[PDB]
């Protein structure tokens, strides 16, 4: 899961403004697109498969004379124990499918009931043995907001020159309606709630109070 | 972050009157302009272009 | 501005076609590799 | 120009009427420490 | 009646006292995705208040300088 | 006495200020969050 | 006290006899009633408290429960269509066009609510006028992804326009299931793949691929289909996810599209690594999605001086059952290929995790 | 109190009782907004300035834009 963060990733890049009065908006969605594809051939480089150890101090480990019959080598890091001994009980044919024990794995696991899962045979087997990127992520994002916002005051006086109109009076309806809204706590501040200047609608909500 | 409906609906007021007072032409926002346009940024920002596309070409 | 846009545009035309060679080289370099790592 | 705009947000805010608005509580004159003491005092002597 | 007397100093008219125009809204929460990612969404909006672009400017006029 | 009457009063009349209050009640934002509190999470499957 | 003359309430025939239910219409009556009353400012009061039982009892407000609903709803839903056709200008200039928008957002999202219990979206799907809405929602919201002219958002009012997207892929992500599709050129396919490309949201992106997971389903991959509108510039994308490696969400959503679109047929598997930019990330990306969050054997002894795993995540699940399908393709197509180039990596993921050999069977019986 | 009246009316008298006021005494622009929200109201039959106005200011603003995107390009 990603973790939430405290400041804006990313940001839209609007389109909406004349594409034949401001250029090199194409190129710079041209630049973004490119920057989207020269990543992700990198997180793929990150997650790359290398294949350097199928058989080639704590790294080296020295079998035991029984094990030494079912690898071929009497030493080898254990990356090396786990993988030759899979591939054995995989070469033989020994899974369940229509893991069944051998008869050199009896002597190798010390057990005599042929018939063995293979968690328990691992576990015998274990027996016998950067910082500068996120800036530039925010300064380039503090950009596409300050874009984001003359893009946002351009339209709004594009759109007030057409239809002058109607936007003037959304002005004015926005304007009476939201100097309401900021004028509707200034009644509880602690010292106007307690100099009884208030409480002579805080009369009809006692009475629903009441009968609550 | 910590936002709330007052400081969100006194925040469109804002954004409206900046706009009204400045169609008007009550407000002077000089000092605002000389952060984008006027600074070397638009000069500055062309001499380093200047150079760059002159590295790309070797 | 004008100039301006004259160098943007020459600088993304070159640079588009620098970072498409560098990309198909490393695709091919990358298919060599393939090769040399199923025969091993 | 009655009206300047700076690029800060609080002498914006100030230059128009909103200055005062936007803050999560009104100041107060009655949750001083102090205050109340003195209030306190003078309700306790009458 | 074991009323307190004023003298006492549980006095005090509001201390901790919110109103619904001081309540948190929900908003458009910024997601991280490594350092080398440039098309993961960056975004989760569920319905928010500003549910858009606006949250980013927000952040940038007050938070941003 | 009056000051703990006083407080139910005023933390009972503030509670209900979105859906009683008309300038606040259908103004945008408010409305909005008031839908978002019920949105009920999607059926994974 | 109790006197007739105190008051008349009580004088031989109504002290005890009242029914219980007898102190006016019942909850669910009024507002049915108070729906179809021309006031407002009672219109904001029954569609907030259907809007509440949406979400704290919907089996109760069911529309098959009550064949007179959706008849109400459309009421306040189809105005939307026209003030939605606005938003490119100012739309809203006064206290009833509001009074009508909100009226409406919330019968949409009453909608929404009641469209996630099954045998309720049994309804809406049969009344083409609201599936004609979401079309229109989703057609409008092209427009704003694509970024043509002929339709502009006016962000001031996007306040109003994000919270409609977000209920329409909602019913969209209902409805997705209850349809399949047959035919190349298919509104519900076009849009939800330019949307996808745009929306830079995590919530929409799964939202997007789960319904376009759900619009394949029933369906046969021999024939022209909307599958072929895709091309390798989506493909290419939702493949994408599989690299990011934060998140257990998107991958899942990215390996359950890819084996709702491969399930058909041969030819959507020989389609599917046509290019070597979607071949590539398989390639490099499967083998490490057997061991994603599994807890590796942690080989560390050869700088110092094993308890291997012993369950496996649900990404690791569903990359076992990708590669389950992917190895019976044919002997011939990319996807036997595919699955050889694979072998020499999965091997080193079933030496070091146990229990994929009994959830990998299919994947080796075929190799 | 015998009871003459509603059983409200106390609970309010009670609640209004001035006494604690007289001994708080004894211890301790939006202007231009109020007019312009009229002169607009009285601009709202020709209104062809205010459109001209309008494309004036929106010339500039688009130029701002093309100066921040012009910046972008470089942080790009």
């Amino acid at each position: 899961n990603p973790v939430p963060v405290t400041y804006p990733t990313d940001a839209y890049i609007p389109t909406y403004l004349p594409d034949d009065k401001v250029s090199n908006l194409a190129d710079l969605k041209k630049l973004i697109e490119m920057d989207s594809r020269l990543d992700l051939y990198l997180t793929r480089r990150r997650l790359d498969t290398s294949i350097n150890l199928p058989t080639n101090d704590g790294g080296k480990v020295q079998y035991s004379p029984n094990l030494a019959t079912l690898i071929g080598m009497q030493t080898g890091s254990v990356n090396d124990a786990v993988y030759s001994i899979y591939k054995y009980i995989l070469i033989n044919n020994l899974f369940v499918t229509e893991v069944k024990l051998d008869s050199l794995l009896q002597k190798v696991l010390d057990t005599n009931a042929a018939h063995l899962p293979l968690m328990n045979v691992v576990q015998t087997v274990n027996k016998l043995v950067d910082a500068e990127d996120t800036a530039k992520l925010r300064e380039i994002t503090k950009l596409a907001l300050q874009l984001n916002s003359s893009a946002q005051k351009y339209q709004f006086f594009h759109e007030l020159s057409l239809h002058p109109r109607e936007t003037l009076t959304h002005y004015l309806w926005s304007s009476k309606q939201n100097e309401l809204v900021l004028q509707g706590d200034q009644y509880f501040n602690e010292d106007a709630a307690r100099t009884s200047d208030i409480y002579s609608s805080l009369m009809g909500n006692i009475s629903l109070l009441y009968s609550q | 972050n910590n936002v709330t409906l007052k400081n969100l609906t006194a925040f469109q007021l804002l954004s409206q009157r900046e706009n009204i007072c400045e169609l008007l032409n009550l407000v002077e926002s000089t000092e605002r302009h000389n952060s984008i346009i006027n600074p070397e940024r638009q000069r500055m920002s062309l001499e380093e272009m200047k150079k760059m596309l002159d590295a790309l070409k070797n | 501005i004008e100039e301006s846009q004259a160098i943007i545009q020459e600088l993304v035309k070159l640079t588009m076609e620098k970072l498409e060679s560098k990309f198909t080289k490393l695709c091919d370099l990358e298919t060599q590799l393939e090769m040399e790592k199923l025969k091993y | 120009k009655p009206i300047k705009i700076s690029a800060d947000f609080n002498a914006k805010a100030k230059s128009l009427g909103l200055e005062s608005k936007f803050s999560n509580a009104t100041k107060t004159a009655l949750g001083d420490p102090d205050t109340e003491i003195r209030i306190s005092a003078r309700i306790s002597n009458r | 009646s074991n009323i307190p007397d004023p003298t006492l100093p549980p006095t005090e008219m509001m201390t901790r006292f919110l109103h619904p125009n001081w309540y948190a809204l929900p908003t458009t929460v910024w997601l991280k995705y490594g350092n080398y990612n440039s098309w993961a969404p960056s975004f989760n909006e569920n319905g928010t208040v500003v549910d858009s672009t606006t949250r980013g400017l927000i952040w940038l006029e007050r938070i941003g300088y | 006495k009056q000051k703990s009457i006083r407080q139910k009063l005023i933390n009972n009349v503030a509670s209900q200020a979105h859906h009683n209050i008309p300038y606040l009640r259908d103004s945008p934002f408010t409305a909005a969050a008031q839908r978002s509190v019920q949105i009920r999470s999607k059926v994974i499957v | 006290t109790k006197s007739i003359h105190y008051s008349l309430a009580n004088f031989n025939v109504f002290q005890s006899l009242p029914k219980e239910t007898a102190r006016g219409v019942d909850d669910l009556t009024r507002m049915e009633m108070a729906l179809l009353s021309g006031i407002p400012e009672e219109i904001k009061w029954s569609l907030k408290k259907y809007l509440t039982y949406s979400n704290k009892a919907p089996y109760m407000i069911s529309l098959r429960t009550l064949p007179d609903l959706l008849p109400l709803f459309k009421t306040f839903i189809l105005p939307l269509e026209r003030i939605v056709e606005g938003l490119n200008k100012s739309s809203i200039c006064d206290s009833k066009a509001m009074d009508s928008l909100q009226m409406g957002l919330n019968a949409l999202l009453i909608l929404r609510n009641l469209a996630q219990d099954t045998d309720s979206v049994q309804i809406l799907v049969k009344d083409r006028e609201i599936k004609s809405f979401i079309l229109f929602i989703l057609k409008k919201f092209q427009c704003v992804a694509t970024g043509d002219n002929k339709w502009q958002l006016y962000e001031g009012n996007a306040t109003f326009f994000n919270e409609l997207t977000h209920y329409t892929l909602d019913l969209m992500e209902a409805i997705s299931s209850y349809i399949a599709p047959a035919m190349k050129d298919d509104h519900y396919f076009q849009t939800l793949v330019s949307i996808l490309n745009y929306t830079k949201d995590r919530y929409m992106v799964i939202s997007i691929l789960r319904s376009l997971s759900r619009l394949l389903v029933r369906s046969k991959a021999n024939e022209e289909s909307a599958a072929d509108n895709l091309d390798h510039k989506t493909l290419s994308l939702i493949v994408s996810f599989l690299l990011l490696e934060c998140d257990s969400e998107l991958i899942i959503a990215s390996l359950d599209f890819l084996y709702q679109y491969i399930l058909p047929g041969s030819q959507r598997i020989t389609e599917l690594f046509k290019s070597k930019e979607c071949s590539l990330i398989l390639e490099a990306t499967l083998p490490n999605l057997l061991s994603y969050n599994i807890a590796t054997p942690d080989y560390h002894l050869l700088q110092k001086h094993v308890k291997f795993p012993q369950e496996l995540s649900d990404v690791s699940k569903v990359a076992c059952t990708f590669l389950c399908l992917l190895s019976n393709d044919t002997d011939d197509g990319a996807g036997s290929a595919f699955c050889q180039r694979i072998r020499p990596l999965v091997l080193h993921k079933l030496a070091d995790i146990p229990p994929l050999t009994l959830a990998l069977s299919e994947y080796m019986e075929n190799t | 109190v015998g009871g003459h009246k509603r059983v409200e009316d106390c609970i309010e008298k009670f609640l209004s009782l001035p006494i604690e006021d007289n001994y708080i005494r004894e211890v301790v622009g939006s202007k231009l907004m109020e007019c312009v929200n009229d002169a607009v109201q009285t601009l709202l039959d020709k209104l062809g300035k205010v459109s001209d106005k309008s494309r004036e200011i929106s010339e500039k603003y688009i130029e701002e834009s093309q100066a921040i995107i012009q910046e972008l390009v470089k942080l790009t």
